[PDB]
């Protein structure tokens, strides 16, 4: 009768319907990532032209329905949900210049490839070409040349293609009610209509900067120890006082640090813990692993897995007559369907990404009973904070020495977990200045805040600032360095990795709280805790079902974002680094630069 | 229906079994095993009620 009634009616037939044709076209998927063949394309794109076409009937048909009369919150939601039109909120005429303007930063992005002045015919693209030359060969020349070549290849190509694109993208949220596409990209984390648990998408922004300036005197003794480490490394390219040169940091952009761990490795003489080699001599493989991952997680208390996953999911290569994408990705295909699709080798890395895969799998299948709408995390950082804490949990000597991987014998001593908090710190820590940074720029690109002359300008101010890390050789608007991410060039919001790392280090805390575990947090193992994964399942069942604020609470007790539990993590890394730095300039300066004698 | 569908989505034969003891006289019931006919010696015995 009433409006909301036919908006349920309307929402439990698009969810049926929905169930049936993300479940085909999830298939197709399987079929085509697991064997990559023309007629795989070919009913790839049949299913996602279907199942877009369908998605966008089903959001027209209902933003008919006015979203104020409804006072239940899960049909609202829903709604909302697919009412969203987005970019197509424009004409279709710029709705198709920005999908244009997209899939060619995407294609140069992934296209992107350099040639060396020597040869010209010799040509190398970012992978992994240019990943491996800025990660592991230490020639300053060879990655300063590499560096500048793709950011001038690729960034001079980019930069008004980015900048079309961003002023599209701006106009689209401009018409999607937003102030600018920053704020459509805010609006994920935005909870209204409950009380005590509403987010605003400004308080995205006053959270993130809260948090990172938390993390500044942290980040700045690891930026100094750092440093250091480069200047006993390369005493004649990087000044104590100055910033870090771009390429010199393991990465293009500067993300990872951890590839100048064996650069700034505590103690080089301490042997790393990796029970790879144990593996191997217990003969384990795949199916061994994953068999291990779901005793581990029957252990803290989560339903045994399903066999149909072990008859669908793929485990290893699947030889050589078809080609897969070995990626580790974890499938919800819907309707009872749940894989991983990932060739599993026998390595400690294989270990930990198979651990994460299947924690994602059991937080999909924690809110299957979920309706189609509501079957997906909370926030783009909840699903990966699971996965990074089911690998963190993996990781520890404990679980490694319980399993038999680790002998008994092993002794932890001090250097050991110095070294690996540090290498934890430039896994972590290393990216999230640089992810604020960025984050930030495209917020005041969206927001216009930055004009275009400018642009490259402005954004080596705050690497100089915020990461304190100076370019190399100076850059003009020409340069689209920000686009030479793949974020930045194939428009995904990259505020995600921050926030599912406060995420993930939050909800380490609250499980070792639960667990009650004696020690520090980094040694911290839920192994034979029920307590805990029951809690755990408590939100997971929720999956986006309630509000992400109110996940969190229920969960560590805060409603909003913080780096405590990071705190807590680095805490003996944060003294070891202090104590280090007592002879190390700490902190960074933006004037000086590589380029400039 | 697929072979490859999910477990809660194979399919699955249900018979659902109602026993009614209305006012007809009962007909159907359990096999009512006919134990071994011994003889002569003292036995209780049960035939047909």
């Amino acid at each position: 009768s009433t409006i909301e009634e036919q908006a349920k009616t309307f929402l439990d037939k698009f969810n049926h319907e929905a169930e049936d044709l993300f479940y085909q076209s999830s298939l197709a998927s399987w079929n085509y990532n697991t064997n990559i063949t023309e007629e795989n394309v070919q009913n790839m794109n049949n299913a996602g032209d279907k199942w877009s076409a369908f998605l966008k009937e089903q959001s027209t048909l209902a933003q008919m329905y006015p979203l104020q009369e409804i006072q239940n919150l899960t049909v609202k939601l829903q709604l909302q949900a697919l009412q969203q039109n987005g970019s197509s909120v424009l004409s279709e005429d710029k709705s198709k210049r920005l999908n244009t303007i997209l899939n060619t930063m995407s294609t140069i992005y992934s296209t992107g490839k350099v040639c060396n002045p020597d040869n010209p015919q010799e040509c190398l693209l970012l992978e992994p070409g240019l990943n491996e030359i800025m990660a592991n060969s230490l020639d300053y020349n060879e990655r300063l040349w590499a560096w500048e070549s793709w950011r001038s290849e690729v960034g001079k190509q980019l930069r008004p293609l980015y900048e079309e694109y961003v002023v599209l993208k701006n106009e689209m949220a401009r018409a999607n009610h937003y102030e600018d596409y920053g704020d459509y990209w805010r609006g994920d984390y935005e909870v209204n209509g409950v009380d005590g648990y509403d987010y605003s998408r400004g308080q995205l922004i006053e959270d993130v900067e809260h948090t990172f300036e938390e993390i500044k005197p942290l980040y700045e003794h690891l930026h100094a120890y750092v440093r250091a480490k480069l200047m006993n490394a390369y005493p004649s390219y990087i000044s104590p006082i100055g910033c870090l040169p771009a390429h010199l940091l393991g990465d293009m952009w500067g993300r990872f640090w951890t590839n100048l761990y064996s650069l700034t490795v505590p103690f080089g003489q301490k042997p790393n813990i990796d029970v790879t080699d144990a593996m191997v001599d217990q003969a384990w493989d795949a199916q061994r692993i994953f068999k291990e991952a779901e005793k581990f997680f029957v252990s803290v208390g989560l339903p045994n897995m399903t066999q149909g996953f072990w008859e669908n999911s793929m485990l290893t290569d699947p030889g050589n007559v078809q080609k897969a994408v070995c990626h580790p990705t974890a499938w919800d295909l819907g309707k009872g369907d749940f894989r991983i699709l990932m060739c599993t080798k026998v390595t400690m890395d294989d270990f930990l990404t198979a651990h994460h895969e299947m924690g994602h799998i059991q937080y999909d299948m924690a809110y299957a009973a979920q309706p189609f709408l509501l079957r997906n995390g909370a926030n783009e950082g909840f699903h990966e904070a699971v996965g990074e804490i089911m690998s963190l949990s993996a990781a520890t000597p404990k679980h490694l020495k319980s399993i038999g991987l680790l002998s008994p014998d092993f002794q932890e001593d001090n250097e050991t977990e110095i070294n690996f908090l540090l290498k934890q710190a430039l896994t972590i820590v290393g990216t999230l200045p640089f992810t604020y940074m960025l984050e930030k720029w495209r917020w005041m690109v969206f927001k216009g805040e930055i004009p275009k002359d400018q642009w490259m300008k402005k954004w080596w101010e705050m690497k100089r600032e915020i990461v304190g890390v100076v370019e190399p050789v100076p850059h003009d608007e020409t340069y689209c360095d920000p686009a030479s991410l793949f974020h930045v060039s194939n428009d995904y919001s990259f505020i995600r990795y921050y926030t599912r790392t406060l995420y993930q280090f939050q909800f380490q805390e609250a499980l070792c709280q639960a667990a009650k575990h004696e020690g520090p947090l980094h040694k911290c193992d839920i192994s034979n805790s029920t307590e805990a994964g029951q809690k755990l399942f408590n939100m997971l069942r929720l999956g986006k079902s309630e509000p992400w604020t109110l996940a969190l609470e229920n969960v560590v007790g805060a409603k909003n974002m913080n780096v405590r539990p990071l705190l807590n993590y680095f805490e003996p890394l944060f003294t070891w680094l202090k104590d280090q730095n007592k002879n190390s300039f700490v902190g960074w300066s933006t004037d000086w630069s590589p380029y400039a004698d | 229906f697929q072979p490859t569908n999910g477990v809660g989505y194979q399919p699955y034969r249900v018979v659902v079994l109602s026993f009614e003891l209305l006012h007809a006289p009962a007909t159907v019931c359990g096999p009512k095993k006919s134990t071994n006919l011994v003889k002569n010696k003292c036995v209780n015995f049960n035939f047909n009620g």
